[PDB]
């Protein structure tokens, strides 16, 4: 049961599925207070994005059923349909609050000022999983946490600008998740654009820095890039 | 489609 | 709290992947001691076969890789806790059969004590995967008297071309390959129903015509992959 | 599986 089994386990839980204990188990791995590797730390996160990725799945079917029987014939049933969407709200909310206190608690903190590359990751995890919770918000509730999601996108923007190659998958992954949120959350799609555009033509500039090592994950960043600078014009 | 950078 | 709106919130839950609330949800109907409809049964039956499904999965995926393979004894760890929820979801679905769905069946209500004997077979027949020692010969003769049963009603009382008779058929002949280690046995009751539903097949039974025929072809298919 | 898939 040391961290050698734990992180075992959780290797046995992304090949079993079972993401709910892939995400316990590398949430107890995080709370060893020590810091994680490059392959532990992209367990962690893919772990619980694809645990907070079925619970959003679900919410947008549900809401999807309210937005279309609103008010159609049984008001009892939209009761029914009401009480399953607050309770996915609550998993929701639940998990992204377990996510954001591993990283403000054990992870942001035990962060050194060299370890650049792990700080502009966990900073864009705090940016995602405050963007989700943007997602499912109204009223003051939303702008409250809009900005603690700006506030992390901002700073990893400018810490990932100075001490990281513009081709880095860090360093586009951040300028991706950032436009999206300049998009969907805050409705502007002038900043957006300029935003994808911009760390797209610094990656353009620096295509012969790719190294056989770790290229796809560049280069599939940014397709997703063009892909989305194409429809948002 | 999600926009967002998906974690496969 | 009524019995409608369960039944919407397990339709819901389907749409929404979440298989654990949709078996929950057809639990309660099934616990209202009224006798399931044609679409509840299917709800139910899809519910508990989703969920018990990913635990087969996910065993099966940890079997192998102890098979492949300090670091052993977690993997069994990992192994019996999945064990553990499977044998928990099918002791769940066999109460719900031989308290709620089988006691409700008269004995003209063919069709559906066929479809219940079968599911008490199956989910019999998933404990015989995980079982050892003398607690697999105890779940494997349940499973073995809860399809002879199904076999014998459907043999009699039922029409070869039926999908719910073949399916049972398919699922026998699984049993028998998968647990009992018979290969005779099993692909002598898959020729046998494939036989006796060609005999038949030019009826076409504009009620359902591709499922019957989807059937047959998972027949066919087990027959060239055997 | 080699059973009877369902939906
Ligand atoms: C919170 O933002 C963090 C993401 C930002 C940048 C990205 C880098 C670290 C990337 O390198 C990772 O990819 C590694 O993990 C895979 C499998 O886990 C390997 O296929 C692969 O080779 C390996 O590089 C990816 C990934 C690629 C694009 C498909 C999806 C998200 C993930 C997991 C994390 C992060």
């Amino acid at each position: 049961v040391d961290r050698e089994q734990l992180v075992q386990k959780a290797r046995l839980a992304e090949q079993a599925e079972r993401y709910d204990d892939m995400a316990a188990a590398m949430k107890n791995v995080t709370e060893l207070n020590e810091p994680l590797s490059n392959e532990e730390r992209n367990l962690l996160s893919v772990a619980y994005k694809n645990v907070v990725g079925a619970r959003r799945s679900s919410w947008r079917v549900i809401s999807s059923i309210e937005q279309k029987t609103s008010a159609d014939g049984n008001e009892k049933k939209i009761e029914m349909v009401r009480a399953y969407r607050e309770k996915i709200e609550k998993e929701l909310e639940a998990v992204c609050q377990d996510v954001l206190s591993l990283l403000d608690n054990y992870l942001i903190k035990n962060c050194s000022e060299t370890q650049y590359e792990s700080k502009v990751f966990y900073l864009k995890m705090k940016g995602d999983y405050y963007r989700y919770l943007a997602e499912v918000a109204t009223g003051e509730k939303r702008a409250t946490v809009v900005e603690s999601s700006e506030k992390a996108y901002s700073e990893a923007h400018e810490i990932s600008k100075e001490h990281m190659q513009p081709t880095h998958p860090i360093r586009l992954g951040l300028a991706l998740n950032y436009s999206v949120f300049y998009y969907e959350i805050q409705n502007a799609p002038e900043q957006a654009c300029h935003l994808a555009k911009t760390a797209f033509d610094d990656a353009i500039a620096e295509l012969d820095t790719l190294n056989e090592d770790s290229y796809k994950d560049s280069t599939l960043i940014m397709q997703l890039l063009r892909d989305n600078l194409t429809l948002w014009t | 489609r999600k926009l967002s950078l998906q974690e496969r």
